[PDB]
């Protein structure tokens, strides 16, 4: 068994929080290290975002 | 029967060479199709059976796997094809020499 094909693959993601800037807008929010805002997706099932 | 059998040995050898050539050409032309298994005939055993007598072809072991399931290897098939062609021409020359000698005896 010599031939060994290679296929690309992507793990889930990287959860390092990004840099945040202060725009002083009254209702702009930034989460904690592992925070997630819940929204209602188009299909109806809830989803998480930042 | 005498002349018939004496020529028949080489005639059957030549026919077996031709059939093996046909099989080799088939499995070379079909060398780029998934799910195909390389086939060949045991020339020596087949000739021995025919001499005292619809051929029993058998699969060829692969040498390195391929995902699509192809087992025919082009280099080995080419070497076998060249060997078979040379054997066929050798048998043709021997048969022609025997026939020419037989004809020349009558002169």
């Amino acid at each position: 068994a010599t031939r060994t094909l290679v296929t690309a693959s992507t793990p889930g993601a990287d959860m390092t929080p990004g840099q945040l800037d202060y725009t002083s807008r009254p209702l702009d929010v930034a989460l904690q290290q592992d925070g997630w805002l819940v929204v209602q997706a188009a299909d109806g099932a809830e989803g998480y975002t930042r | 029967d005498r002349l018939d059998a004496a020529l028949r040995f080489q005639q059957e050898a030549l026919n077996l060479r031709a059939q093996r050539q046909e099989i080799l050409a088939a499995n070379i032309a079909n060398a780029d199709t998934p799910g195909y298994q390389a086939r060949d005939i045991d020339f020596a055993s087949e000739l021995k059976k025919v001499m005292v007598r619809a051929v029993d072809l058998l699969y060829r072991v692969p040498d390195q796997p391929s995902l699509d399931g192809n087992t025919v290897d082009m280099d080995r098939e080419r070497t076998q094809f060249a060997d078979n062609s040379l054997k066929y021409q050798m048998g043709l020359t021997v048969l022609g020499s025997q026939l020419k000698g037989m004809m020349n005896v009558l002169q």
